[PDB]
């Protein structure tokens, strides 16, 4: 369910 | 909270199967942070020839699990940093999809 880029701006992606 | 780590890596599941050992927090906008992908070329820890060194430093947290530290109950310090991330990039669109290393 979870895309690539949406696992990466998970684990990765605070703004 | 008192340790960004602790609550970050909590919160973003990073603790639910098991302790991630280490990870990196990104705090730039999302539009800088994809628009690596079109930076410099460099190659990736594990051999393969799609990652890309940001050309701006970028500002970052580091969390490392600490020695105590025990899943279920995960623990982790936090190092602030401003460095260059490199990044692994898939797909179409072509985007962030690894964090492979910061210098």
């Amino acid at each position: 369910k979870e895309t690539a880029a949406a696992k990466f701006e998970r684990q990765h992606m605070d703004s | 909270s008192s340790n960004y780590c602790n609550q970050m890596m909590k919160s973003r599941n990073l603790t639910k199967d098991r302790c991630k050992p280490v990870n990196t927090f990104v705090h730039e906008s999302l539009a800088d942070v994809q628009a690596v992908c079109s930076q410099k070329n460099v190659a990736c820890k594990n051999g393969q020839t799609n990652c890309y060194q940001s050309y701006s430093t970028m500002s970052i947290t580091d969390c490392r699990e600490t020695g105590s530290s025990k899943y279920p109950n995960c623990a982790y310090k936090t190092t602030q940093a401003n460095k260059h991330i490199i990044v692994a990039c898939e797909g179409n669109p072509y985007v962030p999809v690894h964090f492979d290393a910061s210098v």
